[PDB]
């Protein structure tokens, strides 16, 4: 099994730049990998305070005590015991699937494949991170490993849900991470003009009414939904409450 | 036998290094002590790499000649008081043990083994450790004694590491009547919640202070912290004469007035203390209440 560490071009990911020209790996090499995680840096000063606290604690003056309690309270096991347990589990158990899990995996794969096609037809370029039958085999292997952890001779929905969750995380973090890469913008400014004009601060309107109005006009549904959720992404005058019905203007 | 720390279970070098009497007599906390120890070894003639080996595998010839080597080398440096006569117990082919090593193992196993609620939990753990030490007495169990020996080595290492830091930082404040020292912060402070561990640390400090050129016999007050409870565990300690002194100046052992002073101050002021330990010179005091209390102890008749 291969565990690889890499850095993107231009150091930081530079999300303003397109995903296509941020990764220099071809499609062939990426397909063999099946768990790719993008570790982006962030700044909110709270995670930063927590990390600073953790490092100042993890200096040798303090951790040498605290970590010891982890073997005294039963929270963590030593490395050698973990090695023995993992080799024992590797030798002994080898789980198997069940038809309900197979149906769930099939439906999930169809869903993600259709979502990839949906992104591709809009972006009008090939995806930099592909989704293939290799990925279905990958989810199957993840489920089998999850069942293998507890020595279960059969794999069930409990492990399948966790495997699907991990795959969805590793998919939405890298592949479906802003697929647009940033009618053109002419309708965007036109659409920004009307909502400022027709909807003042403090009042609200139903989503159905606006969708009907701007499908009756030239904007159509494809342009409106993206514009609506990006005006939300701007997050300085548009707020959603009460499910997807109440379009509140903050 | 000799005043040495686990001589028959650790290397001779580690024994000389961790022996409290030699530490006090040679000032091993700074580099000059280590230089003098290497002088000791070079003049005795034992190779350093040989003396850093286990007592079982250490050379038979020098094992036989150790007594003569000590008798001929230790006179120059004033360590000739380390030689004494002790009891050795041998049963079967398991080996040989001594009373000093046995009591050190027992004490260490008592120390380490396995608000009001956590105090009760600590006292229950101490009771369980007492039971484990009691069970370890029988000759049918030796995995409950090897563990005690290794725990004794670890605890002595920790005590030495804390004491050298205390001595170099000079936290010992010298007042007009008694010396004072408080452990505000540091590593592994959670170990010193045990009164016997605190007494061991205080005994080493008392030996180090007594083996000095000062001509003042003053009691020593030591305090610790446990952040979960936010209380100070304070123990009062009596001064001790050097072990190498005649019996003429031993008319009566030094008395301990700390319990009387504590009970008088508690009976005259409403401090939030809890005096319940069987040893009357060990009390628990609050962090906010320590300083005024100390002042009272300064201004009261001892």
């Amino acid at each position: 099994s291969v565990l690889a560490a890499a850095n993107p071009i231009y150091g930081r990911y530079d999300d303003l730049k397109s995903p296509g020209d941020n990764i220099d790996f071809q499609t062939t090499i990426l397909s063999r990998f099946d768990m790719i995680f993008i570790v982006k840096d962030d700044h909110n000063e709270e995670r930063d305070i927590s990390i600073a606290n953790h490092v100042i604690n993890i200096h040798t003056g303090n951790a040498n005590a605290m970590q010891n309690q982890q073997e005294e309270n039963g929270s963590e096991i030593s490395i050698e015991k973990m090695k023995r347990y993992i080799t024992y589990c590797r030798l002994k158990c080898a789980p198997r699937l069940s038809p309900q899990a197979a149906e769930k995996l099939s439906s999930n794969f169809v869903t993600i494949r259709k979502q990839l096609l949906i992104n591709e037809l809009e972006s009008t370029e090939r995806s930099s991170i592909p989704i293939t039958i290799r990925q279905l085999e990958a989810i199957i292997r993840i489920t089998e490993s999850l069942a293998k952890l507890e020595l279960s001779p059969i794999a069930q929905e409990r492990h399948v849900d966790e495997a699907i969750r991990l795959f969805q995380a590793s998919t939405m973090d890298a592949a479906s991470q802003d697929p647009i890469g940033g009618t053109s913008l002419s309708e965007i400014r036109r659409f920004e003009q009307e909502l400022k004009r027709r909807l003042p601060i403090g009042w609200s309107t139903s989503y159905q009414t606006l969708r009907r109005e701007f499908v009756d006009t030239h904007r159509f549904s494809q342009l409106a939904l993206d514009k609506a959720l990006y005006a939300l992404e701007k997050h300085e005058t548009i707020q959603l409450r009460h499910q997807g019905q109440n379009i509140y203007r903050s | 036998d000799y005043y040495l720390f686990l001589l028959r279970h650790s290397s001779l070098y580690d024994s000389f290094y961790y022996s409290n009497y030699v530490n006090a007599k040679l000032s091993l906390w700074n580099e000059n002590g280590k230089k003098r120890l290497h002088k000791m070894f070079a003049r005795m003639g034992i190779p350093l790499s040989t003396a850093q080996e286990t007592w079982l595998y250490m050379d038979h010839s020098i094992k036989r000649e150790l007594g003569i080597i000590f008798d001929k080398n230790l006179d120059r440096y004033g360590l000739q008081d380390i030689i004494r006569d002790g009891f050795v117990r041998t049963l079967g082919y398991r080996g040989s043990i001594s009373a000093s090593e046995f009591v050190e193992a027992l004490t260490a196993l008592l120390e380490v083994g396995n608000s009001a609620q956590k105090l009760t939990n600590l006292r229950k753990r101490w009771v369980s450790n007492f039971w484990l030490s009691w069970d370890a007495l029988d000759d049918r169990k030796v995995e409950l004694l090897n563990r005690g020996i290794q725990l004794a080595q670890d605890l002595q290492r920790a005590i030495f590491n804390t004491g050298v830091a205390i001595l170099e930082k000079k936290l010992i404040k010298h007042l007009r009547i008694y010396r004072l020292c408080v452990l505000q912060d540091g590593p592994d402070l959670d170990l010193y919640r045990n009164p016997l561990t605190l007494l061991r640390l205080g005994n080493w400090l008392i030996e180090c202070c007594a083996e000095s050129e000062d001509k003042q016999l003053l009691p020593m007050v030591l305090a610790s912290i446990d952040e979960n409870t936010d209380t100070y565990l304070v123990a009062g300690l009596t001064p001790r004469y050097p072990r190498g002194l005649d019996t003429i100046h031993t008319k009566k052992p030094i008395l301990n007035n700390f319990s009387m002073a504590f009970q008088q101050i508690t009976a005259e002021t409403d401090a939030k203390v809890r005096i319940d330990n069987f040893e009357s010179s060990i009390i628990e005091i609050r962090r906010e209440d320590l300083s005024p209390f100390l002042e009272k102890l300064t201004l009261s008749g001892l």
